[PDB]
RNA sequence: AGAUUUGAGUAUCGUAAGAGGACUCCCUUAACUUAAGCAUAUCAAUAAGGGAAGGAAGAAAAAAUAACAAUGAUUUCUUAAGUAAUGGCGAAUGAAAAAGAAAAAGACCAAGUUGAUA
RNA sequence: UGGAAGUAUAAAUCGAAAAGGUGAUAGUAUUCAUCAAAGUCUAAAUAUUACAGGAAAACUGAUAGCAAAGAAGUACUGUGAA
RNA sequence: GAUUCACGCAGUGUUAACGUGCAAAUUACUUGUCAUAUUUGAGUAUAGGGGCGAAAGACUCAUCGAACUAUCUAGUAGCUGG
RNA sequence: AAGGUUCCUAAACAACAUUACUUGGAUUAGGGUGAAUCGAUCCUAAAUUACAGAUGGAAAUCCUUAAGAAA
RNA sequence: AAUAAAAUAUUACUUUGGAUAGUUUAGUUUCCUGGGCGAUGAAGAACGCAAUGAAUUGCGAUAAGUGAUAGGAACAAUAAAAUGUGAAUAUCCAAAAUUUGAAUGCUUGAAAGUAUACUAAGGUAUAUAUGAUAUUCAAUAUCCA
C-alpha cells in the first residue's frame, strides 16, 4: 500500500528527553503515543523502499 | 500556580453533545459543532483530515435504505 | 405461532378488529404473568401471541392497500405512496418516447434513405 | 554527458501503466465481432478515397483518406445522398 | 446534577444500562470467547465525558 | 367605465437543496525544495480552500494545417521529442503539423423567405 | 504560454465593416494560398486506488500484511479540532 | 481612595521544610494586606503577524520573542550517529 | 456547578484503598427519585441569529428594522 | 595456613517469557462487470426491540422479526411451545418503517414545547427560491369614456 506505515502525523522528540530522535507517534491515553514512527526500523513503519506496482 | 492549583474552577461545560453528529462538539458560546459543521447544511469534511473522513461516512453507519437500493 | 392464514383471510373486517383487541388484550395479560412470576408454558405463550397481532396487522393493512390501488389505478392524480416503485433519478430522465424523438424533416430523411444491406465481392 | 532529466515534479502521480492492453484486444475485437454479426455492412469499415500524403518528405506515398469529394461522386455517376447508404465515405 | 434535560437523562440511563457484565448463559455458549465486557467502567475510574 | 403594461398574494401540479467526489470541468497569483547563498526562475494547475457533474465527463464538424504528386470534425495510443523554442540563456522548463493505428456521424437555431398569416 | 517586437484569458479606455481572419519577426504595399469567427447539440474509440460484486498472484504469514485475522476506527486521551 | 484587628488573600524573609515531594510550585513560621482603583459567581464579547496587557514580551487550557492541531512532508542538511 | 447510581439493603472478599480487613465511595443481585402551589417552561439584560436587501471570484460577510407590497 | 556459607563454571529437570517451527475464515496489488442514493425524506446520529443479553449482529411500537414465493426436517447454553396441515434457510417482492438529520410551520442547549386548517386523542398540510395554469388585487405606468 502507498499510505502503508506513513498514516501518522508523528514529529520528532527532539533532544534534550533522553531519547533517540526518531519520530515518536503524537498524542497520549493509548500504548501507541509516544513510540516509534514511519522509520525504516520502526515497528508498525513503512519499510525500506517500498515496492511498486510500475 | 499555573499547573495543579489553576484546574480547580474547572466545572463550566464548553462544549455538550450535538444534535447531527452526537458528539461532544457542540460549543454552546459559538452556535456551532466544531467536528460534524451544525448549522451549516454541509456536513463538515476536509481534505487534510483524512482520517476523520474514513470515521463517518458513507457505510459507516447502518445504510438502512442505501443497503437495499444499491442490492436492487 | 397459531393464529393461521387461512382463518384470517376467512374473517371479515370487523372480526379482524374484534379478534386484535381480544389479542392486544390477552398479550397485555400475558405481560403481567412474566412480571409476577409466570409459568414458562406462559411465557412462551406471550411470544407466540406477538406473532399473531404482526400476523393479524399485516393482512389488514395488505387488503386495504390493494384495495385502495384498485380505486386509484383509473385515477388522474395517484397518490405518491401508490405511483411505480422508481429511483429519483429514474423519474426525472426523458420518457423512450422522447428520447427517440425526431424532427419532420429528419424522420422522413431516414425513411426514403434507410441504411441498406449489401456486400462486397472478393 | 550532461544529464537533462525531468523527474523534480511529481512523477509518480504521472505514471500510466499499461497492464490493461492485454484486455485491450479482447474488449476491442470482441466488440469488432459483435458489430459484425448486428448489421455486417456496418463493419466493412466504409470505402475511403486514395489520397497522397502531405509534404515533400511524404508525397510519393499514398494512403487512405476520408471520404470521396462531391465531384467524384459525379464522375463515377453516384448521388451523394445514396452513397453514404452502401458504405461509401464522403467528405465534402 | 440534580438538574437536567430530560434528553441528557435518558442518556445518562442507557449509560447505566450498559455497565453490565456478561450474562452466565451467554458464556457457556459453544466457542464462546466473549467473557468479559472491556467496555465496562466505573464512576470513579473513567469519566464518561458527557 | 373600458382596452393594455408591469408587479404582487393565494390555490394546484412539479422542480432545486443534502450524501459521494477514485476518474471529469473549473476558480485561486502557497510555501518547503532546487539554484550548493538569493531576490526572477523551479517546486507548480502542485498542497490546502471553493464550485459543478456522469457512468463516464471534457472536446467535436475549420475564420484548421500546410507550401506538398497536398490534406480535411473531435477523442485516445506510437513517433516526432528532451527536438524548435523558453530561461539571472543559469538551475531548469518544453510543444505541434506531417506520418502509423483504435473508432468513425452528422445535424440544428439566429438571420433570409411564405404571409385571407397561427 | 515553448510561442520569442505578445500564444491565451481578464480588467480600464477605445471600438469596425459595401465583410473579413490566418500563413507565429514589428511595419506599409502588391500578388498568392487557405478558411469564413463572435449561438447550440452530437454516439464510438479514452480515464477510474470512491463504492459493490467476482477472478487471479515467483505479494505478507500475527513486531509481517490495511491502523484493524476476536464486540477495530474498538479500548483509551483531550474543552475541542483531533 | 485616614490608622489597625478578624473571616479571607497574597507571597517579603527563613534564600527553613520537601526537592525520585502532600504538590509537574506545595507546607510551616515570619511578613504584608484584608470594601470603593475592593473581593467574588454565572452569562456574554475579543482569536493567531490576531486578541488582551496599571507594560513583565506578560497572558491567550502545565504549550507564547508568535498557541494547539492536521496537510504540503519521508521538508533540506557541505553536519553527528549507524 | 461538576460527577452519574457512587444512594438503601442482602450475599459475598479473587483483585483495589503502600500491613491486614469480617470494613468500603470495591464484587454480585435486587430496590429506590411521586408537585396545580419548589424550579425549568413565561419575560427581557449584556449579547445572539433568521427570510428578503446590500457586498463578495468564492466560501461567506454585513444589516436586526434600516433598505421590504415582510415583520 | 584453612573454610566452602556466599561466588563462579558445565549438564539434566522445573519455573518467568513467548522466540522458533507448523498453520490461516485476514490483508496487499492488478484485472473484469457495474458505478444502480435523496422532499416518494437520503447518508449520518440517537433511542428502543430476544424467555433468560452487557457488547456485537439483525430489526423498528407488526421489534434477533410479519406476509408472499422458493425451500424441504431442524435449533440448542438451558428450558418451553410450535412443526410434513410445512422447522430452519433465501429474497432487487408486499405490508410496515420510533426521535432526528438537506430537515422543510415556529422554537430547539442537554428543549421540556407549541400555532392554524382538514379528517377529544390520532394522522396529514403549511420553510426558502422557483416554472406553468387559475383566481383575487395594486399602480392614471400607457391609452382612454
Amino acid at each position: 500500500s502507498t499510505e502503508a506505515g506513513k498514516q501518522h502525523s508523528a514529529i520528532s522528540w527532539g533532544t534534550g528527553r533522553a531519547v533517540a530522535r526518531i519520530p515518536r507517534i503524537s498524542g497520549s491515553g493509548s500504548g501507541r503515543n509516544g513510540q516509534g514512527a514511519f522509520g525504516n526500523m520502526t515497528r508498525k513503519g513503512h519499510m525500506f523502499s517500498p515496492l511498486k506496482n510500475f | 500556580t499555573k499547573g495543579t492549583s489553576c484546574r480547580g474552577t474547572r466545572h463550566n461545560k464548553t462544549h455538550i453533545l450535538c444534535k447531527r453528529c452526537g458528539k461532544r462538539s457542540w460549543h454552546l458560546q459559538k452556535q456551532r459543532c466544531a467536528s460534524c459543521g451544525y448549522p451549516d447544511a454541509k456536513m463538515r469534511q476536509y481534505a487534510w483530515g483524512y482520517k476523520a473522513l474514513r470515521r463517518r461516512t458513507q457505510g459507516t453507519g447502518r445504510m438502512r435504505h442505501l443497503k437495499i437500493a444499491l442490492k436492487r | 405461532a397459531s393464529l393461521k392464514i387461512s382463518a384470517i383471510k376467512a374473517m371479515s373486517k370487523n372480526d379482524m378488529n374484534a379478534k386484535l383487541i381480544e389479542l392486544k388484550g390477552e398479550l397485555a395479560n400475558l405481560r403481567t404473568a412474566k412480571v409476577t412470576g409466570g409459568a414458562p408454558s406462559k411465557i412462551s405463550r406471550l411470544r407466540v401471541v406477538k406473532k399473531d397481532i404482526a400476523r393479524l396487522l399485516t393482512v389488514m393493512n395488505t387488503q386495504r392497500m390493494e384495495a385502495l390501488r384498485k380505486y386509484y389505478k383509473q385515477a388522474k392524480y395517484v397518490p405518491k405512496e401508490l405511483r411505480p416503485k422508481t429511483t429519483r433519478k429514474e423519474r426525472r430522465q426523458l420518457t423512450k418516447a422522447q428520447l427517440n424523438l425526431k424532427t419532420v424533416k429528419a424522420a422522413k430523411k431516414a425513411q426514403h434513405f434507410p441504411a441498406r444491406k449489401f456486400f462486397v465481392l472478393a | 554527458a550532461v544529464s537533462n532529466i525531468h523527474f523534480c515534479k511529481d512523477w509518480r502521480s504521472k505514471v500510466h501503466t499499461w497492464f490493461k492492453q492485454p484486455f485491450r484486444k479482447i474488449r476491442r475485437h470482441q466488440t469488432r465481432v459483435e458489430k459484425a454479426k448486428a448489421v455486417f455492412p456496418a463493419t466493412i469499415k466504409s470505402l475511403k478515397p486514395s489520397v497522397h500524403c502531405m509534404n515533400q518528405r511524404f508525397n510519393y506515398k499514398l494512403r487512405l483518406g476520408r471520404g470521396f469529394t462531391l465531384k467524384e461522386l459525379r464522375a463515377a455517376k453516384i448521388d451523394k445522398n445514396l452513397a453514404r447508404t452502401i458504405g461509401i465515405a464522403v467528405d465534402p | 446534577t440534580g438538574h437536567k434535560g430530560f434528553s441528557y437523562k435518558l442518556k445518562l440511563g442507557k449509560k447505566i444500562h450498559q455497565n453490565r457484565g456478561v450474562p452466565q448463559w451467554f458464556r457457556m455458549k459453544t466457542g464462546n470467547t466473549i467473557n468479559y465486557n472491556f467496555k465496562r467502567r466505573h464512576w470513579n475510574r473513567r469519566k464518561m465525558g458527557m
